[PDB]
C-alpha cells in the first residue's frame, strides 16, 4: 500500500495513440487536433490526480475538486476559493505550469504549420468549364443567368485549371454572389474535379472558347477535348458549347446547342452590309430585360 | 502563478513598495516579452523559406501522373511495403502533388527533397549512398529531348560517382544518347520500344497492349463482374505477368527436365495453365525466348513463364491439384539480297538481318 | 536507303492533301507519331488535344482505316475513337469508374481503342522500369518481344490467322499441342474479334 | 470577470453542480470560441487580397523615378 504514481501512464497512453494514427487513419488535421485534445485531458488527468493526492494530506480535498481547481488554472482564471497551501502541492502547480507552457506551444506551433500547409450545398446547380475566367466573362454570365425567375435558386460551379483572378475574388466574395458561386481550380479531363462539381447530377454544362488565346485551333482543340470528357462522365447532363472555328464544329455536333463564333459573327457583319443594324437587331432580341431602359 | 495571469490570491502583496515592485514588473514583462516573441516569429518566418530501405526518384519536374503511376507499380509488391520513397525534384512541389502528398497513405511514405542530383549536399539529404534504387527519369514534357537526356546522363553519372553501389534505373529519351547510360543496371529507351511496338502492332494486332498488360501487375480481378463474357475474360487473362524460377525448384516443370522446351511447355500449359515462353541458361547470361526443341532441358535452367500469378503464390492451385486426387508432341526432337544494314545510325543498335536491296 | 520500299514525303496528318498522295486509300496502317512540342500546355492532359481531334477527323473521313496512335496520358486513350452517341462506349466509362474504385493501376484497360490496339501510352515503359526493380529479366524480355535486342537461338514475335479451314482445331490447346508438333511455336494469346454493330 | 480570464474570487461558486457548470462552460468556450477565431482569421486572409482638391496619375506602370 504504496503511492506509485500511476495516473503518468496517460502520456505512453497519448504516446500509443500517436504511433497508432501515423499508420492507420482510424482526416489529415483532425489527426493532429485529436493530438492536442489528447495532450490536454493528460494534462489535465495529470495535474488532478497529483494536486488532489498530494493535498491529501493537506486540505484533504476530493478529486472533483482537484478537477475543477485544475481545469480553472488551466484557462488561467484563478479563483482562488481552493488553493494548494502546502509545500509541495504548491511545487507541483508551479512544475505543472511550467510544463504545460512548455509543451502546449509544440502542439499549437505544429497545428499552425499543418494549417499553412493546407492552405495549398442545394440540388439543381450549372457548371461553368472555362479555360481562364475573367471577370467581364462572369459577369454576363450572371446577369444572363439570374435574370430569369425560374434560375433563382440555381448555384454556379465554375471549374477552371487557373487560379482566380483578383477581380473574380473582388466580384466572388459579394455577398450576393458568394454562396451563388463556387470555384473549382481543376480541369474537367480530370475526372475527380468532375466529381467535385458533381457533374453526373448537373443540370447543364457550359463549354466556353478562350477568344484571348493567340492560337485559336488549340482553344477549340480543349473545348473539343472538355465537351468530349463531360459527355464521356456525365452522358445525361447537357452540353452548351461554344466554338471558335466552323471546322471543328462538326466534332462537337454531338452537343445540344453548339454556337460558333466566327460563323454568327461573319453572317451578322454580311447582314449589316445587307440590312442595317441587324447585329443591333439581334443583340437586343437575346438579351433579357424588361423593356425599362 | 501570476506569470501565468493566473492570480489565486493566497498570497498577495499587501504593502506599497511590493504592490508597485508588482505593477511596474508586469509593464515591464508585458513590454520586454513581445519584443522576443516578434523576434520568435520572424525568425520562424524566414525558417520558412525515418526508416531503412528507401528508394530514391529523381526527376526534373514531378507530375500528379507519374507520381501516381510510380507509387501503384512500386507498392502493389507486399515485399516494398515498408519502403519510403525520397524524390530528388529541383523544383518546387506542384499543387496536385502537394494534395497527394499529404494523404495520410502516402504522408510518411514520400519525402519530397528540391535539389539536385548534381550536389552532393542533396544526394546525402537523399541517402544515396545506403538507397536500394535511383531511378532516373527522363522529361517527356521537355520541348528539347537532347538537353533532357544529357541531363539524365549528369544525373546518373553524378548518383554513380557518389554511390557506386547504388543500381541505376535510367529512362532515355533519344537512342543516341543511350550508350552514355550503358553502366546503369536497367536502361529503358523511349523511342527504341515505342517505335518497335508501332510496328509490331503493325504486323502483329495489338502488340502494345500484350506488352502493357503484360508489364502491369494485376491480380486479374478486373471486369469479373461483369454481364458480358468477354470482359469478363479479357480482365482475367490481363493479369498474366512474366516469372522466372529455377527449373528444378519449379513444381511447373522439373518434371520436365531432360526433356526438350517445347514439350515440356506444351504439357506444362496442359496440366496448369502456364506459358513457358523462353529460359536462360546458367552457363550464360543471355534470355532465349523459345529455344525450340533441339533444346534439353536442365535443372540449373532458369525458365521464364507467363501465367496469373507466381509458382510460390500458386500454392492454392498446387493444394487443389492435389485435391483433384493432330499429332503428338515428342518429348525428344527486284529481287532483295539478305545482310545487316550498312550504315546504323548510332552505337548500341542491335545488327539485325534484314531484307535489302542488292545496291 | 537500303530498305526496300521505304518512302518520305513532306505533309501532316491535319491536311487531307498530304494523306492523299502518300495514298491512304491503299494504307492499311496509318500511324501517327505526337509532336515533341505539343506537349507544351500548362494543362497537362491537354497535351494529347491536337493528335486526338487530327485523328478523329482522319477516323470520321475514312472509318475503315486502322489507325495506331501514341499518348502521353493514358487516361486520353478513350478520346481515340470517340463515339458520343454511343450507349456501349459510355457504359464502358461506368465500368472503368467501377474498376477504379477497386484501386486498379489498369482502370484504362477495358477502352476499345486500348482493347484493340490502337493506342498505347508510354507510361507503359515507366512502370517497365519500376518493374525491373522485382523483375530485372522483365526489360530483357520486352526487347525480346520486340527484337530491339538479337541474342542468337532466341525467337522473334510473331501472328498466325485461325481461319475457317482450321476450326477442325476447336481448342486452343489443341492448337498449342499443333504448333509444338509440326512448328514448335508457342502462342502467347489471343487477338480475338467481335461484331459489335455501332 | 471569469471570460476574460480575470477570476476574482469575491464571488465565486462552492457547491458541486454550479462547480462542474463552470467547468462545462470553460470548456464549451474553449471548445467553441477557437472556430469562431479561425473563421474571422480566414476571412481576413481572404480580405487581404479623405480631402477635396485632388488629382488623379494615371500611368500604365509606374516607377520611383517618374513618382
Ligand atoms: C488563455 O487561453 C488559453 C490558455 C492555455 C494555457 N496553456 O498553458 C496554460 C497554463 C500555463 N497552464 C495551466 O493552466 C495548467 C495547470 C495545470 C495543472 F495545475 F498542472 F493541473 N494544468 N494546466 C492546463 N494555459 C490553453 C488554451 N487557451
Ligand atoms: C497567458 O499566456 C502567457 C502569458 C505570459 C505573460 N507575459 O507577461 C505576463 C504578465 C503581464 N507578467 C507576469 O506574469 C509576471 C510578473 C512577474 C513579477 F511579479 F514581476 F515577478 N513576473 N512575470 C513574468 N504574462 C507569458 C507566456 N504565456
Ligand atoms: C484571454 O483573452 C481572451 C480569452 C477569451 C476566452 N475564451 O474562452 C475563455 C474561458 C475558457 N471561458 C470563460 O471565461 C467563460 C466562462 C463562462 C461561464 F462561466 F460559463 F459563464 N463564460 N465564459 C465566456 N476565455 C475570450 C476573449 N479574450
Ligand atoms: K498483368
Ligand atoms: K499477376
Amino acid at each position: 500500500n504504496l503511492f506509485i504514481p500511476v495516473f503518468l501512464n496517460c502520456w505512453l497512453a497519448k504516446h500509443a495513440l500517436e504511433n497508432m494514427i501515423n499508420d492507420f487513419h482510424r482526416s489529415a488535421m483532425f489527426n493532429q487536433v485529436l493530438i492536442l485534445f489528447c495532450t490536454l485531458l493528460c494534462l489535465v488527468f495529470t495535474g488532478t490526480c497529483g494536486i488532489q493526492h498530494l493535498e491529501r494530506a493537506g486540505e484533504n480535498l476530493s478529486l472533483l475538486t482537484s478537477f475543477y481547481f485544475c481545469i480553472v488554472t488551466f484557462s488561467t482564471v484563478g479563483y482562488g476559493d481552493v488553493t494548494p497551501k502546502i509545500w509541495p502541492s504548491q511545487l507541483l502547480v508551479v512544475i505543472m505550469i511550467c510544463v504545460a507552457l512548455v509543451v502546449l506551444p509544440l502542439q499549437f506551433e505544429e497545428l499552425v504549420y499543418l494549417w499553412m500547409e493546407r492552405q495549398k450545398q442545394t440540388e439543381k446547380h450549372v457548371v461553368l468549364c472555362v479555360s481562364s475566367l475573367k471577370i467581364d466573362l462572369l459577369m454576363d454570365f450572371l446577369n444572363e443567368f439570374y435574370a430569369h425567375p425560374r434560375l433563382q435558386d440555381y448555384y454556379v460551379v465554375i471549374l477552371c485549371p487557373t487560379e482566380m483572378d483578383v477581380q473574380v475574388r473582388r466580384v466572388l466574395q459579394i455577398p450576393l454572389w458568394s454562396q451563388r458561386v463556387i470555384y473549382l481550380q481543376g480541369s474537367a479531363l480530370k475526372d475527380q474535379d468532375l466529381m467535385r462539381a458533381k457533374m453526373d447530377n448537373g443540370e447543364a454544362c457550359f463549354i466556353l472558347s478562350s477568344r484571348n488565346e493567340v492560337d485559336r485551333t488549340a482553344a477549340d482543340h480543349q473545348t473539343i477535348l472538355r465537351a468530349w470528357a463531360v459527355k464521356d462522365f456525365a452522358p445525361n447532363c447537357p452540353l452548351y458549347v461554344q466554338i471558335l472555328k466552323p471546322e471543328n464544329k462538326f466534332h462537337v455536333k454531338f452537343a445540344d446547342h453548339v454556337v460558333c463564333e466566327e460563323e454568327c459573327k461573319y453572317a451578322m457583319l454580311a447582314l449589316n452590309c445587307i440590312c442595317p443594324a441587324t447585329s443591333t437587331l439581334i443583340t437586343l432580341l437575346v438579351h433579357t430585360s424588361r423593356g425599362q431602359e | 502563478v501570476t506569470f501565468s495571469t493566473v492570480g489565486y490570491g493566497d498570497v498577495t502583496p499587501k504593502i506599497w513598495p511590493s504592490q508597485l515592485l508588482v505593477v511596474i514588473m508586469i509593464c515591464v514583462a508585458l513590454v520586454v516579452l513581445p519584443l522576443q516573441f516578434e523576434e520568435l516569429v520572424y525568425l520562424w518566418m524566414e525558417r520558412q523559406k525515418q526508416t531503412e530501405k528507401h528508394v530514391v526518384l529523381c526527376v526534373s519536374s514531378l507530375k500528379i501522373d507519374l507520381l501516381m503511376d510510380f507509387l501503384n507499380e512500386f507498392y502493389a509488391h507486399p515485399r516494398l511495403q515498408d519502403y519510403y520513397v525520397v524524390i530528388l525534384c529541383p523544383t518546387e512541389m506542384d499543387v496536385q502533388v502537394r494534395r497527394v502528398l499529404q494523404i495520410p497513405l502516402w504522408s510518411q511514405r514520400v519525402i519530397y527533397l528540391q535539389g539536385s542530383a548534381l550536389k552532393d549536399q542533396d544526394l546525402m539529404r537523399a541517402k544515396m549512398d545506403n538507397g536500394e534504387a535511383c531511378f532516373i527519369l527522363s522529361s517527356r514534357n521537355e520541348v528539347d529531348r537532347t538537353a533532357a537526356d544529357h541531363q539524365t546522363i549528369l544525373r546518373a553519372w553524378a548518383v554513380k560517382d557518389f554511390a557506386p553501389n547504388c543500381p541505376l534505373y535510367v529512362q532515355i529519351l533519344k537512342p543516341e544518347n543511350k550508350f552514355h547510360v550503358k553502366f546503369a543496371d536497367h536502361v529503358v529507351c523511349e523511342e527504341e520500344c515505342k517505335y518497335a511496338m508501332l510496328a509490331l502492332n503493325c504486323i502483329c494486332p495489338a502488340t502494345s497492349t500484350l506488352i502493357t498488360l503484360l508489364v502491369h501487375t494485376s491480380r486479374g480481378q478486373e471486369g469479373q463482374e461483369s454481364p458480358e463474357q468477354w470482359q469478363r475474360m479479357y480482365g482475367r487473362c490481363s493479369g498474366n505477368e512474366v516469372y522466372h524460377i529455377r527449373m528444378g525448384d519449379s513444381k511447373f516443370f522439373r518434371e520436365y527436365e531432360g526433356k526438350s522446351f517445347t514439350y515440356a511447355a506444351f504439357h506444362a500449359h496442359k496440366k496448369y495453365g502456364v506459358c513457358l515462353i523462353g529460359l536462360k541458361r546458367e552457363d550464360n547470361k543471355s534470355i532465349l525466348l523459345n529455344p525450340g526443341p533441339r533444346h534439353i532441358l536442365a535443372a540449373s535452367d532458369t525458365c521464364f513463364y507467363i501465367n496469373i500469378t507466381k509458382e510460390e503464390n500458386s500454392a492454392f492451385i498446387f493444394k487443389q491439384e492435389e485435391k483433384r486426387k493432330i499429332a503428338p508432341v515428342l518429348e525428344l526432337a527486284v529481287e532483295y539480297v539478305k545482310g545487316y544494314p550498312p550504315n546504323s545510325p548510332y552505337i548500341g543498335s542491335s545488327p539485325t538481318l534484314c531484307h535489302l536491296l542488292p545496291v | 536507303c537500303c530498305f526496300p520500299m521505304v518512302y518520305y514525303m513532306e505533309g501532316s496528318v491535319d491536311n487531307l492533301d498530304s494523306l492523299l498522295q502518300c495514298g491512304i486509300i491503299y494504307a492499311d496502317n496509318l500511324v501517327v507519331v505526337d509532336k515533341e512540342s505539343t506537349m507544351s500546355a500548362e494543362e497537362d492532359y491537354m497535351a494529347d488535344a491536337k493528335t486526338i481531334v487530327n485523328v478523329q477527323t482522319m477516323f470520321r473521313l475514312f472509318p475503315s482505316l486502322s489507325i495506331t496512335t501514341e499518348l502521353t496520358h493514358p487516361s486520353n486513350m478513350r478520346f481515340m475513337q470517340f463515339r458520343a452517341k454511343d450507349s456501349y462506349s459510355l457504359a464502358l466509362s461506368k465500368l472503368e469508374k467501377r474498376e477504379r474504385e477497386n484501386g486498379s493501376n489498369l482502370a484504362f484497360m477495358f477502352r476499345l481503342p486500348f482493347a484493340a490496339g490502337r493506342v498505347f501510352s508510354i507510361s507503359m515503359l515507366d512502370t517497365l522500369l519500376y518493374q525491373s526493380f522485382v523483375k530485372d529479366y522483365m526489360i530483357t524480355i520486352t526487347r525480346l518481344l520486340l527484337g530491339l535486342d538479337t541474342t542468337p537461338g532466341s525467337g522473334y514475335l510473331c501472328a498466325m490467322k485461325i481461319t475457317e479451314g482450321d476450326l477442325w482445331i476447336r481448342t486452343y490447346g489443341r492448337l498449342f499441342q499443333k504448333l509444338c508438333s509440326s512448328s514448335a511455336e508457342i502462342p502467347i494469346g489471343i487477338y480475338r474479334t467481335e461484331s459489335h454493330v455501332f
